[PDB]
């Protein structure tokens, strides 16, 4: 926070303008509120509940990223590290510090900002953000069939059925090579 | 074509060429049609970036200038360059202020739009105020305060304490009091009240209680901690 | 005034306004006097920054362009914007290349200066080659290679293996072979030989060994590790 | 190292153009070299010998900073953390992790780049770099009387005689408040 002439002093804040930031545990409520609309309203299920969301943001916030429109969180990606080729049920609530794959637990864009290319900018951004981390050689996520062609535009490849079941839902596993 | 301009604008933002992005959004605004929320964000972001660049260069060349003690000539170099930057800065402000007065505020149908553009008006007069001198200053500072005050007024009536736009205005308006008006106490009141009311609404557990503006709140408390 | 221009140039560098910094150094160069090492660094840095900005915007708008799915939908927008950026990029390169041909290389009295400006000549033709369209490309790539080759020639004769300028040329010249010429093997030879020779000189513990160019060497090995 | 479209891949390197970087242990030889010209030739003594320089760069490289002119190191500042009000003899070879003051052990500009304002840009830069670090509230250094007026231009204040003796040399202590 540059104050020319005053080295250790931090400059006051004013409203920012579109930025990408790691999410904080305090941003958890805003995530779950988007998840209510985005996931819970269609399937009656969602990737992470508030507690689970807060967990990953306290444990590994650097594996998360959100697009903030002038201070408002409108799109996110909550992740953690995994240490196996395939995703398993138990990996939903696990973060493996010495893992090698960035496990994207949830990705969602606020309904009033969808179809503007913002979800893609975020995903691309996230792949670069985590790809830069010296141990993360791959990215993994599960999605329903409809979103498979979408994710292939980012380098993800179909890895068949995902061993993870959420409620009464089944998904296709996707793998994306990075470093 | 309006679409092409927006498409090129979203392109320039990614290419990090904000002066281009601003030019595109200035053209879209000049077709007299009310901007969509997306187009509005694009315009705000283009300009916040275009002007912020000059503001940053200004602060550094000013610091250098006041630290050039003794060297009349080396200090005059910074003086002239700073002025060169101030003209650039002045033009940018007048640009958006004109856009505001001619298309943005007149087309503002909703209160959310009226407060956004009114805050934006206070914003640019503030930036203009950061470099003003002479008698021009007293006037610029009033212009800023009156736009901010009107937005604040509407904000209190039509927006929830946790609304991102209501909260953003709180932040910028309190900073206006703090550094432009030298009124620490009032500045802190503005900020604390806003933060506390937002916290109050959230403590009720309402789906309506935004939770989208977490950042603008952290920003507010940081400023408080600072002051 | 030459001094004022340099003073304003050092000022623009700090203010992060590299287009101004370049303009200042372009004027100093246009007074036909040989540049001091400082003025030379200032010119190199101004331009490396001015052009790097456009190169970066180019890479991103190009990526976006091929990615673009569908037909000539907004595929044509990126295409045009990319071309707009290419013209800007082209102008910048012709600017320094002209400066080089008219004042910089002709005034180069020492071999250290001759290799610096010759490398800089290869550099800008390389940047020009990165956006080179079809038939114009062949010629540009020869122009780059010939300046680089001449500098390399003089480098081997008048500079120690550990010299920052000799080493700098090694890096840029090997990358030229790697991505502009698609010659991985030759690219790696250039880089490896340069690194090894530098290491050798440092190994004899002599007084003439540089150890100022540690970074350029790490850069060289990183590239090797990469290829 | 941005490669648009390839998230985990690092872009190749080409010659940079003036930058400020934390020094690495490998930059120690270049540091001692400037010190030979810059100090050993006038007083027959220098702040840190190669071993001592290498030590600080391995232990706390984040407390160091150099101006690199197109890949060439031409100016540096080697530091470490101190945890007392005044500097003592033993603090010359000490780095205190939980310290609160950035102890500038040595500051020098290559003879061919002096009087260009580059030493000032570096010092200013370093005060911002370390001042940003959450525990570093002050900066401390010792210099001979001639340099006292120079250091005051950066916020340093005369703190009387320094308790540290190098060879047959005495210096004035300087303190600079940051955060
Ligand atoms: C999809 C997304 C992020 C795109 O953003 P955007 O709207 O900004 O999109 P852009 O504008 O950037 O791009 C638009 C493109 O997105 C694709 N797309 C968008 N909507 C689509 C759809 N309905 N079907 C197929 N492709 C579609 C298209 O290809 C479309 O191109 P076209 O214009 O050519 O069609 C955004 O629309 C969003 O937040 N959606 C709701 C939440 C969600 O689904 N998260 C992804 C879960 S997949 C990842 C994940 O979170 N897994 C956890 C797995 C999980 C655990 N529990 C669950 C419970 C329920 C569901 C899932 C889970
Ligand atoms: C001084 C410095 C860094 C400035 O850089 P620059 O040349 O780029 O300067 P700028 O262009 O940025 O600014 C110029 C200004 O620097 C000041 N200045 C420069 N030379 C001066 C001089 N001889 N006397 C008084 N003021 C002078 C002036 O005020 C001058 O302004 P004027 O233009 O108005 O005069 C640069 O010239 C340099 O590397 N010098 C040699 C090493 C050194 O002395 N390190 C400082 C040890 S004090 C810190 C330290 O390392 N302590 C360890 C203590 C130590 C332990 N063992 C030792 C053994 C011997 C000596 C010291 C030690």
């Amino acid at each position: 926070s540059g104050i020319p002439g005053s080295p250790g002093r931090q400059r006051r804040h004013t409203l920012p303008a579109n930025e990408f930031r790691c999410l904080t545990p305090e941003d958890a409520a805003g995530v779950f509120e988007i998840e209510r609309e985005a996931f819970i309203s269609v399937s009656g299920n969602c990737p992470l509940n508030l507690d689970e969301v807060q967990h990953f943001l306290t444990l590994c916030p650097e594996l998360s990223l959100g697009w903030f429109v002038e201070g408002r969180l409108v799109a996110f990606i909550i992740g953690s590290l995994w240490d196996e080729e395939r995703l398993t049920q138990e990996s939903l609530a696990l973060h493996r510090p010495r893992g090698h794959s960035a496990h994207l637990h949830a990705l969602a864009v606020h309904r009033s900002f969808r179809q503007q290319g913002k979800g893609s900018v975020l995903l691309w951004r996230y792949l670069h953000h985590v790809g830069a981390q010296p141990a993360v050689r791959r990215a993994v996520l599960m999605c329903e069939d409809a979103l498979v062609p979408f994710y292939q535009r980012f380098g993800f490849h179909p890895a068949g059925p995902c061993a993870i079941v959420v409620g009464s839902l089944t998904f296709t596993e996707m793998h994306c090579s990075l470093r | 074509d309006k679409n092409e301009l927006v498409q090129k604008a979203k392109l320039a933002e990614q290419a990090e060429r904000y002066d281009d992005m601003a030019a595109c959004m200035k053209s879209v605004t000049e077709q007299g049609a009310e901007l969509s929320n997306e187009e509005r964000n694009l315009l705000s972001v283009a300009y916040k970036n275009v002007v912020g660049a000059r503001r940053s260069s200004w602060r550094v060349v000013s610091s250098i200038e006041q630290k050039t003690e003794g060297a009349e000539k080396k200090q005059q170099m910074a003086r002239e360059y700073r002025e060169k930057i101030e003209t650039e800065l002045r033009d940018i402000c007048n640009d958006v202020l004109s856009l505001l007065e001619k298309f943005l505020i007149p087309n503002a149908s909703q209160a959310e739009s009226k407060v956004f553009y009114l805050k934006m008006k206070g914003d640019y007069y503030r930036y203009l105020a950061e470099v003003a001198a002479g008698d021009d200053k007293k006037g610029i500072v009033d212009q800023s305060q009156q736009a901010y005050q009107e937005a604040f007024e509407i904000s209190k009536k039509e927006m929830q304490p946790t609304h991102p736009i209501r909260l953003g205005l709180a932040l910028n308006f309190s900073v206006f009091y703090y550094e432009i008006l030298n009124s620490p106490e009032k500045a802190c009141s503005l900020a604390k009240t806003a933060f506390d009311e937002a916290i109050a609404e959230l403590d009720t557990l309402s789906e309506e209680s935004y939770k989208d503006s977490t950042l603008i709140m952290q920003l507010l408390r940081d400023n408080l901690t600072l002051w």
